[PDB]
């Protein structure tokens, strides 16, 4: 079964990367969201 | 203001974290069998391009479980822009190169 | 000689506190542990 479609890309891998390109992006926003939040549990690490 | 800020600050000690793992193998050397044999699972799913999967680390002595990030990249030097792609300088000085060489060919 | 004897009794009497104090080392070693997996804020006074 045909998997050469990725060099036969009119574009080049360019239309793969930028695929690619939004999954770093999301993931990394969130994790910056999930960072500061997660901040939080440093509460109970320090006692009364 | 702050103080609980900066009580806050004073976090005790940390574990490693976001480690890296690369490689390369020729076209369906076994590579993606290797690599899902490391996390247990039977066999992982063969495609084209980078591929991403685990390493689920677990220390009893810190009781700790860890996921370490594994970049397994396919053949074809079609795809050499995805290691553009695939290491940033941040990630560079926690990567683990591994290889593959079938005795095969 | 009596400096020489003395230093022997007195090590002597270590040879048997040794092993209580291994196994101190071991139950400590279980305590702390436990504490790191009971992630407590151990002191800056904390010897490690």
């Amino acid at each position: 079964f045909y998997r050469n479609a990725l060099t036969r890309m009119p574009d080049g891998p360019v239309a793969l990367e930028e695929s690619y390109s939004a999954v770093m992006g999301i993931v990394s926003e969130v994790e910056q969201y999930v960072k500061v939040w997660l901040q939080y549990q440093c509460l109970w690490d320090m006692q009364a | 203001s702050s103080i609980l800020s900066e009580v806050s600050t004073r976090a005790r000690s940390k574990l490693p974290s976001g480690k890296n793992i690369l490689v390369f193998g020729e076209d369906g050397s076994g590579k993606t069998t290797l690599m899902t044999k490391l996390q247990g699972a039977e066999h992982g799913k063969k495609g084209r391009g980078l591929e991403y999967l685990y390493l689920s680390v677990h220390d009893e002595d810190r009781d700790d479980h860890t996921r370490c990030n594994v970049w397994i990249l396919d053949g074809d030097l079609y795809h050499k822009g995805l290691l553009k792609f695939a290491v940033s300088a941040e990630s560079l000085p926690e990567t683990l190169v591994i290889f593959v060489a079938d005795m095969s060919r | 000689t009596s400096d020489a004897v003395t230093f022997i009794t007195y090590v002597q009497s270590l040879k048997r506190k040794i092993k209580q104090f291994e196994k101190q080392v071991e139950l400590y070693r279980n305590g702390q542990r436990l504490l790191e997996k009971q992630r407590f804020q151990f002191p800056p006074s904390w010897l490690y």
